RNA sequence: ACCUCGUUGGAUCAGGACAUCCCGAUGGUGCAGCCGCUAUUAAAGGUUCGUUUGUUCAACGAUUAAAGUCCUACGUGAU
RNA sequence: CCCAUAGUAGGCCUAAAAGCAGCCACCAAUUAAGAAAGCGUUCAAGCUCAACACAAAAAUCCCAAACAUAUA
């Protein structure tokens, strides 16, 4: 099956329970059987006509014989409607097979803009390239102060305007906001 | 520099071509600039620094031929451009209101009738932003926008 | 309304950091 | 300019496949059919043959004709009529490499089809690379 | 964004990351290709008279009919990459025809000259003038090329 | 345009830009709309001669020329 | 000539210009590929 | 000499001069340019007033103010001259203006190639 | 997560915005001219009278170059 | 930048659909080569790619004046 599966609309069975936007995700954050995919720089919420449209974007520039796109995010369930939590650094759509990055960029880039929260067009070296040059940022800075440091340390009492989950967050992911820039 | 002369009959003779200044202070470098040590050193107003890289008519020679830095070039190139329009090379024409540092060009530019409100008023430009890296001689940096 | 951050407000905030750091230092003996 | 053109010897006037086709430029049908014919009458009759007219901008007709095709050909020195469905792994005749041989000693000769090669290989991969994309297997 | 609070906002002016910084700029401061060489290298040897041209001007067909009329005789026109053929000409010690091919070239590489023929052929095109050769190691201009057809 | 004769000397030092020029305008793919034109290559600094019938002669001493100047000179010519 | 937020050239003689301050798809051939950012 | 003012940047188009003759539809926006083509004298006049506090003392210190749009002025205002004040920015100077002996004491930067148009 | 329901015009005089209804200037057109459609620019000026309705509106009639969308505490009721 | 000969319109059916209606192998000539990644033809024809070669707005009237380089 090398195309992107219908997803329900909503479950059959509604489930009780097991903010699900702020903060990086934890799972789904690395490639799994794929080499492109589209990375979430942000939290947000995806609804069934999101879901649609990534889906009939991606199928419609399909080549079911050397592309093939899976989904990384379950179907829509959260009650509001039903939507999909998202987190920042949470794989989409995930594409594999003897293909080359810029024979998807162009649509993957567009998509990507589509969906509602910041989002960007990654292959396997552009992640691997970023996470790294994000290490090289931290390593290298010549910045004495870091949010890090400060927060932990409660120097100038910053705790007192700072959240608790700022600590964990080290400046770098705001509310549902992700900033990549902020070393 | 060759030159085409006509009498119908037309040829190019090379003529007279001056040369580099003996003894550069920092041979062996990228640019010209690179070599004589200017690469934050010069403003609009160095006319004698950048006519040496001035068509005869005002236009700009190409990157290549100049052997300039990319940087380099385009930070010459505005400087002519702001020199041009504050009239110090009134020779290098292709054939009144006095300015200086102009980024932009005169025609092109459209009065701010609603400067906003102090949060988000509209600055005009002064000078060029290429030429942010320059040395700074003063306590407070020089601003661009005014 | 806006409000920004100037150079003279992170320097005034690095000063208090650099004392903040030298305490650091001297509590820790 | 040159016009190309894939019709049987048999029926050389087939219709739709050649009068519209040419009556763009503007042609003699009748001339073009009479030495069609022609050239049916100096080689065998009832098997396709690729034509190399070129209309002349003063109005004129040159004929050029060589070998027959490949396709029918390799078929019929097979035994078959229509060709295979898959082509992959349907078979409906099997020509051995003396056969193929035998064939490509007449078929290297034409000026048109630039089967010029002077090494014998070069002619015989690309028949059997032909019929390998055909429904004819390469017997030993 | 919603608005941070202004002590939360100088924390991040403050923590903003700071990029080190050069002294000095890095920029300011200091199988075809192998299948093209052994094949040039062993028609070098093949060939017994050679002749460069510019067969660029030509129309397809007219390069088709050409390429026909040279096929009538044994030689065999070439058109070889002038990036690799630099190399090739000190390769086989040719220091003579350095100054012969740039931009377009078209080599004519034979061992029966036909020269006469193809002299008489291009007379009656006014262009694609002839350009000099090197025959079995031995360097022949125009006006030699044309005292070895008579 | 009614004639022109390319001369040039590539035994002796090269000169490409008259090698372009001919490579270029010399071309049927001009003298298809510009059939008028006779054009000869006589190769043996160098030299383009373009005689007009009317009255005019044009020598080109394209040595330290280049192909776009040439160019650009024989196209003015031809506008007249 | 188009309003356009992003200037795409049509065809080859569709060239980008800077005029007046701001960026403009000029072209010979098709006068339709006007565009003005 | 106010005729001869020089703005930095691209101030003589962008900087407006706004006022109102207090009727419905006085409004009037004029650019720098345009101000100066009709008063030589009003942008410095302008400029001085903004400076000056903003007290009942403004006009009559702008009283004391003497501006003149060219090289020319009243034999009792020149009379009345004591000191010169040096000019805030000095002018840089063209080429036409460098000697030749200056030129030549400036460096050539690099060697144009021979055979170019320039 | 049942039902329900919670000051306004007009007249007079208009000030303003342009996101232009008309008048002006342009680009394109799946416009040969006529035209229409679309877009840029343009706020100096202009932007009707009636029948039914209290109509806020709406419909209709007859026109108009056009009968613009709004803001102004109905703009305006110590008029 | 430059332009792209040709086995053959590669075959199945498809009126013919050949590179553009679809699936099947996707070879082969020179040197250089996709039974073609994109326009246009009922289908052809005509064109490119690749290959050689060298961002925004509004309603009384914009809203300190201004200033790019004098020692931190
Ligand atoms: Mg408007
Ligand atoms: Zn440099
Ligand atoms: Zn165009």
């Amino acid at each position: 099956k090398p195309k992107l599966r219908f997803i329900e609309r909503a479950p059959l069975v509604p489930k009780v329970r097991r903010s699900d936007i702020r903060g990086p995700s934890t799972e789904a954050t690395e490639f799994t059987e794929g080499n492109f995919a589209i990375l979430a720089l942000g939290g947000g919420y995806l609804h069934w006509g999101h879901f649609e449209m990534m889906r009939l974007t991606i199928n419609r520039s399909m080549d079911p014989k050397n592309m093939f796109a899976i989904w990384r995010v379950p179907a829509p369930f959260k009650p509001i409607h039903y939507v999909t939590p998202v987190k920042a650094g949470r794989l989409v759509v995930e594409m594999g097979g003897r293909c080359e990055f810029e024979e998807v960029q162009g649509f993957l880039d567009q998509v990507a803009h589509k969906l509602p929260f910041a989002a960007k067009a990654v292959s396997r070296g552009t992640l691997e390239k970023m996470r790294k040059d994000q290490e090289e940022r931290e390593r290298n800075n010549q910045n004495p102060w870091t949010f890090e440091r400060i927060a932990t340390a409660n120097m100038l009492g910053i705790r007192k305007v700072l959240s608790p989950y700022d600590l964990t967050h080290k400046g770098k992911y705001w509310g549902k906001f992700y900033m990549p820039k902020r070393v | 520099f060759r030159e085409v002369v006509e009498t119908t009959i037309i040829e190019g003779r090379i003529t007279a071509t001056p040369k580099e200044s003996p003894n550069p202070p920092n041979p062996s470098g990228q640019c010209p600039i690179c070599r004589w040590n200017l690469k934050h050193k010069y403003n609009y107003d160095d006319v004698l620094l950048l006519s040496q890289f001035i068509r005869p008519h005002g236009g700009m020679l190409p990157r290549k031929i100049t052997g300039l830095c990319q940087e380099e070039h385009r930070k010459i190139e505005e400087c002519v451009k702001m020199a041009h329009r504050a009239g110090l090379l009134p020779n290098h024409r292709p054939r009144q209101l006095n300015r200086y540092l102009t980024r932009w060009a005169p025609g092109s530019v459209k009065p701010i009738y609603k400067k906003g409100p102090r949060w988000n008023r509209v600055r005009m430009p002064v000078g060029s932003p290429l030429l942010r890296d320059n040395v700074c001689y003063s306590r407070t940096p020089w601003k661009l926008y005014h | 309304r806006p409000r920004f951050v100037s150079l003279r407000a992170k320097q005034n905030m690095i000063r208090r950091l650099e004392i903040e750091a030298e305490n650091h230092y001297w509590l820790s003996m | 300019g040159v016009i190309r053109a894939i019709v049987r010897a048999g029926l050389a006037m087939p219709g739709p496949p050649l009068g519209p086709v040419l009556g763009q430029r503007g042609v003699s049908i009748n001339q073009f059919c009479k030495e069609f014919n022609e050239r049916t009458k100096d080689i065998k009759e009832g098997i396709p043959l690729p034509t190399k007219i070129l209309v002349k901008p003063d109005r004129t007709f040159e004929i050029k004709i060589g070998q027959p095709t490949v396709s029918y050909f390799l078929k019929a020195a097979a035994g078959i009529e229509k060709g295979a469905r898959q082509t992959g792994k349907e078979v409906a005749g099997l020509v051995t490499l003396k056969h193929v041989y035998e064939i490509a000693r007449i078929k290297a000769q034409d000026e048109a089809f630039a089967l010029q090669d002077v090494p014998l290989s070069s002619v015989v991969r690309s028949i059997i690379g032909s019929a390998r994309s055909l429904g004819i297997r390469v017997v030993k | 964004r919603r608005v941070m609070h202004f002590q939360r906002q100088k924390l991040m002016a403050v923590t903003e990351y700071i990029p080190p910084k050069p002294a000095i700029h890095p920029s300011c401061l200091p199988g075809l290709i192998r299948l093209l060489r052994r094949e040039i290298a062993a028609v070098f040897q093949d060939n017994r008279m050679i002749a460069v041209c510019q067969n660029v001007a030509l129309s397809a067909e007219d390069k088709l009919l050409m390429r026909h009329q040279l096929r009538k005789h044994k030689i065999l026109m070439k058109v070889f990459p002038n990036q690799v053929l630099k190399p090739f000409l000190e390769d086989s010690k040719y220091q003579n025809l350095l100054p012969l091919f740039v931009g377009h070239n078209m080599l004519l590489v034979s061992e029966e000259p036909k020269v006469k023929e193809m002299v008489r052929i291009l007379r009656t095109v006014p262009f694609l003038p002839l350009l000099g050769g090197c025959i079995d190691d031995t360097i022949l201009s125009r006006q030699g090329f044309i005292n070895y057809s008579k | 345009v009614k004639q022109v004769r390319v001369q040039f000397c590539p035994f002796e030092k090269n000169v490409e830009s008259t090698r372009t020029f001919l490579q270029t305008v010399s071309s049927e793919k001009v003298r298809s709309t510009n059939l008028n034109c006779s054009v000869i290559a006589d190769v043996r600094e160098p030299c383009v001669d373009v005689l007009f019938g009317d009255g005019h002669r044009l020598i080109m001493r394209g040595a330290h020329l280049t192909a776009l100047e040439m160019l650009t000179a024989f196209a003015s010519h031809i506008r007249a | 000539f188009k309003n356009k937020t992003v200037l795409k050239k049509r065809c080859k003689d569709c060239y980008l210009v800077k005029r007046r301050g701001r960026w403009y798809v000029y072209c010979k051939t098709h006068p339709r590929h006007k565009q003005r950012q | 000499n106010t005729r001869h003012i020089a703005f930095s940047g691209n101030k003589w188009e962008q900087k407006v001069y706004s006022s109102h003759t207090g009727y419905p539809g006085g409004f009037r926006q004029v650019t720098a340019a345009q101000l100066h083509l009709r008063d030589p004298v009003a942008i410095v006049k302008l400029a001085i007033y903004g400076m000056l506090p903003k007290n009942l003392h403004r006009r009559t210190m702008m009283e004391r103010l003497h501006l003149f749009p060219d090289e020319y002025i009243p034999e009792d205002i020149l009379k009345n001259l004591v000191e010169e004040l040096p000019q805030p920015r000095k002018i840089p100077k063209r080429l036409d203006e460098y000697t030749q002996e200056e030129i030549d004491a400036f460096p050539r930067l690099w060697t144009p190639p021979e055979d170019y148009r320039l």
